[PDB]
């Protein structure tokens, strides 16, 4: 017994020592300066740059693999001779029915995600992307997100100019988007000479990658008719006008995530106040919840839903 | 194989020299004398210890060519 805690003690005496060798063999390093390499001057010598802004004229160590530190790498440099060392780079259906959603849509924007095969042996380039437009929020501001989940990919949203920075910011993410080929660019609340620069991205800058950049927005008030011109845009896509089903669709799907009694009229509810739009819906549900928080119902009473009809209606 | 290698003094200097350089360890040894001498293993075994794989350098006070 004496002696099983001799053993364990060893490894402690080794401890506190173990750190002294490593405190002291780490009490040597001087750092270094961070800074980019600006160009590839020769083979032997390239122009860098330190992040405090001066900028210098140095050369790999040993091997720096030049083949890898192309215009613009980030390498520490000591601060003694100014040498290169390592390098390192610092709801399928939330709005009720779909049907026009899940079809042109769809066929619009998978299609020419899969065979480019199908249209080069066609000899028609892909269509890069389509136009949605028809009543703001439940088919501009809903349903936009979604195209991630009926793709089953993460996008990216994008939302004359100042100094052409929206079509440089386009190009510098699209090597990115690129990367990734079922990734879809989706350009919405897009809205002289850059809307129709925006016109030339497409043919070219990287756009042989698969990919449709649906500009899906009715945002845009000016349309160019460039764009419209078969190709570019191929086709457009009308948001559908909600028949008061599809809002009685929508409402169970948002009644879901809800606590309820259950005995709940959804035809009387949409009855009651015609939304008419997704996030309509979406605030009667919040409504609804906010009554029954008032009084303290978990659940929410039917007359609940009605004060949150009654109160979107408004 | 009458030959001394004061532990003590191996140690210090050791030592010291890690306090004044980290980086550096011990790597072999070193001895003059061309012509091999034959007690050369029974030290090598030595090193060995105090090194896994010791290397022996022979330095020559005087070059020829």
């Amino acid at each position: 017994g004496r002696l099983k805690e001799l053993r364990e003690q060893l490894k402690e005496l080794t401890k506190q020592y173990e750190k002294s060798e490593n405190d002291l063999k780490a009490l040597q390093s001087v750092g270094q300066i961070v800074g980019e390499v600006l160009k590839q001057l020769t083979e032997e010598k390239f122009i860098v740059k330190a992040t405090n802004g001066p900028r210098y004229v140095v050369g790999c160590r040993r091997q720096l693999d030049k083949s890898k530190l192309k215009p613009g790498t980030r390498v520490a440099l000591d601060m003694t001779t100014l040498t290169i060392m390592r390098y390192l780079p610092r709801s399928y259906s939330e709005i009720g029915g779909l049907s026009e959603q899940i079809r042109e849509l769809r066929e619009v924007i998978e299609l020419p995600l899969t065979n480019p095969e199908l249209f080069q042996r066609v000899g028609i380039i892909p269509p890069k992307g389509c136009l949605l437009y028809g009543p703001p929020g439940t088919g501009k501001t809903l349903l936009a997100r979604a195209v991630a989940s009926q793709l089953d990919c993460n996008f990216l949203k994008v939302v004359d100019k100042y100094i052409g920075e929206s079509a440089r910011l386009i190009r510098e993410m699209f090597n990115y988007a690129r990367d990734h080929q079922p990734c879809i660019i989706f350009m919405d609340e897009i809205d002289q000479r850059t809307l129709m620069e925006l016109l030339n991205q497409m043919d070219g800058f990287d756009t042989l990658h698969r990919v449709k950049m649906i500009m899906a927005t009715n945002r845009p008030d000016t349309l160019d008719p460039a764009l419209l011109r078969p190709g570019r845009l191929d086709r457009k896509i009308h948001i559908d006008l909600p028949n008061e089903q599809a809002r009685l669709d929508i409402l169970k799907i948002h009644a879901g995530p809800i606590t309820k009694h259950g005995e709940i009229d959804y035809e009387a509810i949409v009855k009651l106040s015609d939304g008419f739009n997704g996030a309509d819906l979406r605030n009667v549900c919040t409504e609804a919840g906010m009554f029954a928080i008032r009084a303290d119902h978990d659940f929410v009473v039917q007359e609940d839903f009605m004060k949150a009809v009654r109160k979107v209606a408004d | 194989s009458v030959w001394f290698l004061d532990h003590d003094y191996l140690e210090n200097m050791y030592g010291m020299f890690k306090k004044v350089n980290a980086r550096e360890r011990i790597v072999g040894w070193y001895h003059t004398g061309p012509k091999l001498h034959k007690n050369d293993i029974a030290i090598n075994e030595l090193m060995k210890r105090y090194c896994p794989n010791s290397v022996l350098v022979i330095i020559d006070v005087k070059p020829k060519d």
